[PDB]
């Protein structure tokens, strides 16, 4: 009830209870003062002779005299159901907003139970975003894990927000009952500031496009713990509505880097000796837990798919999070400071992306027939133009060729109508429409990569 | 190519070299904090 | 042994109380419902436990209890087309029971012991039995699974069982001492198996890629090192190679890579043909599989499993072929599990063992005469596949000298539609002097200077192709463009093997040796025309090079007959212009 | 506590062209001001302090100079603040604390001076925190936790710096307080970097709570060109949401204006990596003009001397005003290099000086001297 | 730093600071014109670039070389301006025209 | 031991060859990293170029005796540096050293052996 | 102790060209060998040793080959003494402690060749002491603090080198003893990186 009195030490983040050997190790605590106040806790490091507990969010006002300790539940658990499909919560699961507390069917552990690697499938249909860059050239098919390697400055909330509110699955092209699959999107965001969060709530509640997302908001003065739990419970709620109702999900993670730092700060307080670049020995574990609850099985409909947003610290390729990220996640999408300072929204460099299951997504049944080649021939085009554009700028436009002139027209006018788009929900027609039209400019016979069965029908 | 190539390498290991020092002198700490809390009972 | 109390709860740790005479190194259940652990300290009377599952939720004053038998495997018939974990766990047997999830604690058997075989004896009471002799026989679908005496044990025998059908649950032989010998045993995976004596390369291990098997061969107990760059089509020279190979069974260990081998290996090689049976190629696999959310001890007992079921395979008697994938991915278990043991580091953050460890698996490997008087051998091929893609990190570093032949699989070699993609100008190989005499005495007397002809027209190509582009290929002298263009046939009408096709899959080694004699017949007569002073028009324009061209295409029957009429052809139209 | 935090929509004019045209900060913002020691970050402060748009100021010196303490309290009751005529120390709180005086009052001052910016915001006036030097807090909490004995993170910071610096970065910003009114936080920390390098914890961890961010470079510094802000390091948040207020109080096309100079530089940029590759004489006529252009912007409209008599406060319609002679100079010079007269001669034209020197004006006889430059030059440069 | 307090006009001369900052900027410019050279090569030199290159030089040679000897700080403003009007009037952007015209 | 012994008491003319001391240096520095005795430069500890001089130095030629002892140690350069601290402290120890060439080793010369960098 | 310590105003002829007429060391002064191996530094000491202008020379090794010493000790007998005409060996006391034999040796042996030179140069002499890898005393000095098991310095060394090194240099210098009469100790010693 009101028991476990007695601790014997305080200081920081730690505090010692005398004996109390009938708590379970990873319980969750609370610590009433000699005020009324209560706080939180997790019980960690318990032997027989004391029992190391680590409050949540502080530690003035304790005294080693008033003070006592008292269980609330032996695991961490959420209470999951279908009515939280218009809802916005907060790292530890209590809701931030107005609406009552709902009533949950069962309460899940927030972790553990991978999948089996004989009880999967292959990943094979695609999803549509709008933007026609990571729809032409960087397909984002369901059961996929695809970063975005944001930067320091560059717009990643507004990216991301712009993915939520737009993106939809076509079964238009396949061919089954409409109103048979349902979308939704798990958007959960760690470490966000101020006017990050509502500017967040007011994308959201614009549109509209709260109907069938669910957020896990995480501001960033909050402690550590709960940034650490908040992906948990995300994907927690995820996979319960896909593997449960056969819905598609759409998962999005914001900044781990503020997750991997507080992974640190707290191996750190709880005594580890950090292994790499002060980064603890287990994070590609750690990571690999949450980059990996997403996929799809067989016998299921359903499918979790997931876009972690991360920010390569330094303008940097070898620092430890997007190395482990790209080594655990199979494809990148990589923003660009120079269309950005340039005038570019939104801004995708396109030459250093890549994306891993895209061959498995596109083609006769799924898009369409020329998907694979036209990407190859844009990427190509593009590559040709961006060279000699800085050959131009030493030689002059004295000494080129007509193909090379039509060739920096081409980059110019790809980089001015394909990428800069604005507010727009491109369809993937659509997006397939401007991209021939902006091949069209070339001449028959520097189209190397595409068949003429294609090139009639089309240019 | 190769002298700038050379310069990577070596301040690459400087760099690599300072972080077992730190590695070593916190395992120190550790040992000695261990041999310091196992005489705190109480006093 | 007896039981002990949990005393503390940290983390993964757990200090066992009132162990006074547990071993090192020992899979002890620790809690209420059985966590397998490894006890790795002993001070006074606790034990360290480390944990493998999550250990969130125990309490102090629960049993921990002890084996003795220090993570061992269950040899014996019944492996044969399986999936097995990192700790040799059966996955369907699993997926029968907890849905699609792994719960925590499940206990299983390896070995079904619910099926029944067909035992026929193979010895008769009063005999003398030692280790690694046979006792009989039982035919696992495919071919005829010996079964062998547990090696260090011995005795005469007292009692057999009549032939018929036994379980591997029935003592099937009885010694003198009373000693039962059943149909399998235990072999801790950290103890290579015994022989008699380790014998010399003197035998090629035929992959069928022409490449592979004639510039850059592997003795039939070799070490082989293939990296392998995203997009450089790896998986489909991996699966050629486990089909068309000259073992008799093949053993493939993943530690991190996907579950999309399952699918395609188990419905592909099943309704299309195992070449000697038209059968599933399963048949003859092991397949063990690992993703990257499992723990970290199964990693490591993933690859040292799979050495060792190779090894029994082996000492059956038979000619293995391992295929180890990503020794990366279990080189960053290893860091990790080391990081948790508080050890001081070395250059790059690896302990100051991969190199121990990584020869100690590479070792496993080479042509042997077993404890029974056979012949076995077990041959690998481990993938290196480096984060960045550069071969001066510490694992490569030390797989290159622990290795014998290196493929260097490239990306730009497969953009240029060159499959496979493996430069010739990066790999190397050296088991080719010590194989000569095979070569001698099996395939031709001139083998070896055809060999290194077709090597030095290579490299004089490359070497000429260093500049060409400049200036385009037309403004050479005429003996230069002859070397580019014979260079250009060799390295598209003998240096490239369309996997997919149906008579060009298996070039022999006769036809490899063909193909090669008509090239050098055709650059001679070539340059025995240029050397009077004929045009560098009609040489291309002939139409032995479109005969030559077509030549792998064809089947292996009518190749003898094929190659005479060429070459007959080939010095006849190379005089009248 | 508060009622409710509002969204911030009017901008901190601070005097510095740069500061305000480029990176600006909204009314409620933050920013940091991080660089090697001989950059600049008092003397940014200072200007901030006696040439801002508040109407309370609160100087927090955490470590820092009895000189650089000292040249505020006998200067400020000279000034006049621009706002009621009245002298300049009676808007300032200052809260010293010097490099030899105890070891915690650090922290404690830090704390002790965004109270007192609450307790005034809370009244309903528009404050202006400005800490120096917040790492000089991060290396008492490294001495105490030596102290205390304990487990260090990277470097020896203790494991909980992270935590500190965002709970005091986030009591911040434009807020309706408890009796319907309104206030403002604005908070400029400067950072101190052990060697330079934007990879220490500090320097680290206060980004990705922050808004603006104006790295200052040595280089610039050395070559004495005051201010030494780096152009393509720096970045800000807030100049989105401006917009609105620009098009009411400025001018109309503003943005458009702000958006070609960020492109010119921006795009110069890349033509300077070939400068420096092949030389500055093997590139075409065009190239040499921007490069040239770009050159002519970097010396006469981002730089500023913190001790003119009048190029020390330059407003909004003067920035406003030089941005587009420069804009259109450009714009005939790319057409009269179309025509084909000599790159040399386009810079022999006197034109130049006129708008190199036409920042040491005052603001009174500007409206006329911009209207004269601006026909001139439209004269001139079709004259030829 | 604390040297804008202590010298200016009243103090010691009302041009010092001018002169400070003009020779800064010259001086960078005739260092950076070095790497030029280094790319380049002495003779592929605009006409002015070499103006900067021998500033660069006589400031090394005569401002700072000064051996054993007590100067004054009007013998040295007096070296300061000789080396000054090396350069072309009117490319000099920090002095104001009054100081141009009365010292040079 | 064996080589000194046949030398300097049954008058021989022993001449000892070691290939690979790069993995004694190896063995050497996985066997001392156990003890936690702090690692000197990259890994190695501090003490290795005092067991390298303990060995090397047991060759030699004594006055009144008529034996000889010579050795030739074979080495690799890890990776074709001459300032890793195995190549570093093996020519502060021994005198005189030859060096394989890479260059050489290309072109098809056997034995590749540049005579720039090598000496006695 | 002494009396009071000069100035030196007296070249140290060695005999080589360079540290002759470019860069000359007065005959009280003090010196440094640093460089990388196989580059010469022992040929260069023992040719100091043979052939500079000194009374004596105290020639002190600590971690070099004994075959050095070996080379001296066989040849020196043999050559003539530049100032009078007798054998070379009649004014040499090198002192030898090889790499094989124990350690702390080393720094016993630096500090027994420094004394013996202060006392040669109490007697009125000009002696030149010519060390040997201090380096080589410095990784002593490591082995015995990494024994007490104290904290170490930048690279292991303890953060008393700098001291150590200081003072033997500082016994260094021309001086005017107790007698009266002058005297000077020269030294040179080298590194090895
Ligand atoms: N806006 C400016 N205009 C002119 N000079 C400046 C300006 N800002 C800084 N300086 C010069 O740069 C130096 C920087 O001084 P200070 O601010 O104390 O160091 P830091 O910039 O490293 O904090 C000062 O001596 C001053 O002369």
């Amino acid at each position: 009830k009101k028991e476990y009195t007695g601790i014997t030490y305080i200081s920081g983040p730690l505090l010692f209870v005398e004996n109390a050997k009938d708590l379970a190790y990873g319980a969750i605590v609370d610590i009433k003062d000699g005020t009324g106040r209560v706080r939180g806790g997790q019980v960690i490091e318990v032997s027989e002779e004391y029992a190391v507990i680590q409050v949540f969010e502080e530690t003035t006002g304790l005294d080693l005299a008033t003070t006592s300790v008292s269980l609330v539940e032996d695991v961490a658990r959420l209470g999951v159901s279908k009515e939280m499909l218009g809802r916005r919560f907060n790292g530890i699961g209590k809701p931030i907003d107005g609406l009552p507390p709902i009533t949950p069917e069962k309460r899940l552990p927030i972790t553990g139970l991978p999948l089996n690697p004989v009880a999967r499938r292959k990943p094979e249909q695609f999803i549509q975003t709008g933007i026609s860059t990571i729809d032409v050239m960087n397909t984002l098919v369901r059961g996929q894990k695809l970063p975005i390697f944001s930067g320091s400055g560059l717009p990643a909330n507004e990216i991301a927000a712009q993915i939520a509110r737009q993106a939809t699955v076509r079964p238009d092209l396949s061919g089954e009952g409409e109103k048979e699959e349902p979308f939704a999107v798990v958007f959960a965001a760690m470490g966000i500031t101020q006017r990050e969060l509502s500017y967040f709530i007011q994308e959201f509640e614009r549109t509209g496009a709260l109907s069938r997302s669910v957020l896990f908001l995480n501001k960033a003065d909050d402690p550590t713990i709960e940034r650490i739990l908040t992906p948990r419970m995300a994907l927690t709620v995820a996979e319960y509505l896909a593997f449960e109702h056969d819905y598609h999900v759409l998962v999005i993670l914001t900044d781990m880097t503020n997750y991997c730092e507080a992974l640190r700060e707290i191996g750190a307080a709880r005594e580890e000796i950090p292994g790499r670049r002060g980064y603890p020995g287990y994070m590609y574990t750690d990571l690999a837990t949450i980059y990996e609850r997403a996929g799809v099985v067989e016998g299921k409909k359903g499918s979790v798919t997931q876009i972690p947003i991360l920010s390569m610290p330094d303008d940097d390729r070898t620092h430890p999070i997007p190395d482990l990220t790209g080594y655990i996640t199979e494809g990148q999408i990589q923003l660009s400071r120079e269309l950005h300072r340039k005038g570019i929204y939104p801004p995708i460099d396109p030459l250093p992306s890549l994306s891993r299951l895209m061959n498995n997504g596109v083609g006769k049944g799924k898009t369409r027939e020329d998907h694979k080649q036209v990407s190859d021939q844009l990427y190509s085009a593009y590559a040709n133009g961006v060279d000699i554009r800085k050959l131009v700028a030493i030689i002059g436009e004295d000494a080129l060729t007509e193909n090379d002139r039509r060739y920096l027209q081409f980059a110019d006018a790809f980089e001015r109508f394909f990428i800069n788009q604005g507010q727009q929900n491109r369809s993937i027609e659509e997006s397939l429409q401007i991209a021939w039209a902006l091949l069209s400019m070339l001449p028959q016979g520097e189209l190397k990569r595409i068949s003429k069965d294609h090139i009639g029908k089309y240019y | 190519i190769p002298g700038i190539r050379a310069q990577i390498r070596f301040i690459q290991q400087v760099l690599e070299q300072r972080e077992r020092e730190d590695t070593f002198r916190l395992k120190r700490i550790k040992g000695k904090i261990e041999a310091r809390e196992a005489e705190e009972e109480g006093g | 042994m007896i039981q002990g109390v949990i005393q503390k709860i940290a983390g993964p740790a757990v200090i066992a109380k009132g162990m006074l005479g547990a071993r090192m190194y020992d899979i002890c259940k620790v809690g209420e419902e059985g966590l397998v652990g490894e006890i790795i300290r002993l001070d006074g009377d606790t034990a360290f436990v480390q944990v493998y599952e999550d250990t969130s939720g125990l309490k102090v004053g629960e049993p921990v209890v002890s084996t003795g038998l220090p993570l061992a495997v269950e040899l014996g018939p019944g492996m044969l087309n399986g999936i097995y974990d990192g700790i040799q766990r059966p996955l369907e047997r699993i997926r029968e029971k907890t849905g699609i999830y792994i719960t925590r604690g499940v206990v299983v058997h390896a070995l079904d012991r619910e099926k029944k075989w067909a035992w026929t004896p193979m010895v008769k009471p009063g005999d003398e039995v030692r280790g690694g002799m046979v006792l009989g026989t039982v035919p696992e679908f495919g071919f005829t699974h010996k079964i062998l005496v547990p090696p260090d044990v011995r005795g005469r025998v007292k009692e057999v069982k009549p032939a018929g059908e036994y379980t591997v649950e029935e003592p099937v032989v009885v010694l003198e001492d009373g000693t039962e010998l059943k149909m399998y045993h235990t072999w801790p995976v950290r103890r290579a198996r015994p022989v008699q004596r380790k014998l010399d390369p003197n035998t090629p291990f035929l992959t069928g890629m022409r490449i592979l098997d004639v510039l850059f061969p592997v003795a039939m107990g070799g070490t082989a090192a293939i990296p392998g760059p995203f997009g450089s089509g790896k998986t489909v020279t991996q699966q050629s190679l486990a089909k068309w190979s000259n073992a008799d069974v093949v053993v493939y260990v993943g530690c991190g890579e996907r579950g999309n081998e399952m699918t395609d290996v188990l419905v592909e090689f099943p309704e299309l043909t195992d070449p000697k049976t038209g059968g599933p190629l399963m048949h003859r696999t092991v397949l063990i599989a690992n993703t990257s959310n499992m723990p970290v001890a199964a990693r490591e007992a993933s690859i040292y499993v799979g050495v060792t079921i190779a090894e029994y395979f082996r000492d059956q008697g038979f000619s293995v072929a391992l295929m180890a994938d990503s020794t990366s991915r279990w080189a960053e278990a290893l860091r990790e599990i080391s990081s948790r043991l508080e050890e001081m580091p070395a250059e790059e953050g690896y302990p100051p063992y991969l190199a121990a460890r990584l020869a100690a698996f590479y070792e496993r490997a080479g042509k042997v005469i077993t404890l029974g008087g056979e012949e076995g051998a077990v041959t690998i091929v481990g993938a290196v596949s480096p984060p960045g893609g550069d071969m001066s990190e510490p694992v490569t570093q030390s797989t290159l000298r622990i290795v014998g032949a290196f493929w260097r699989l490239d990306a730009s070699l497969a953009f240029r539609r060159h499959f496979p993609a493996i430069n010739w100008n990066g790999s190397y190989s050296l088991f080719t002097s010590a194989l000569d005499p095979w070569y001698r005495e099996n395939v031709a007397e001139d083998y070896p200077e055809l060999r290194d002809a077709i090597s030095e027209l290579l490299q004089r190509e490359a070497g000429l192709q260093e500049i060409v582009q400049l200036v385009g290929p037309d403004a050479l002298q005429d003996a230069e463009r002859l070397v580019i263009e014979v260079g250009r046939i060799i390295r598209e009408d003998f240096l490239q093997q369309n996997a997919y096709h149906e008579v060009d899959a298996y070039c022999s080694m006769k036809k490899a040796y063909g193909i090669m004699k008509m090239i050098l017949a055709f650059y001679k007569e070539a340059e025995a025309a240029i050397k009077r002073g004929v045009s560098i028009d009609e040489i291309l324009q002939l139409p032995v090079l479109e005969r030559i061209g077509r030549a792998r295409y064809v089947s292996e029957e009518e190749f003898p007959a094929y190659f005479e009429e060429a070459m007959k052809e080939i010095q006849g139209a190379f005089k009248a212009l």
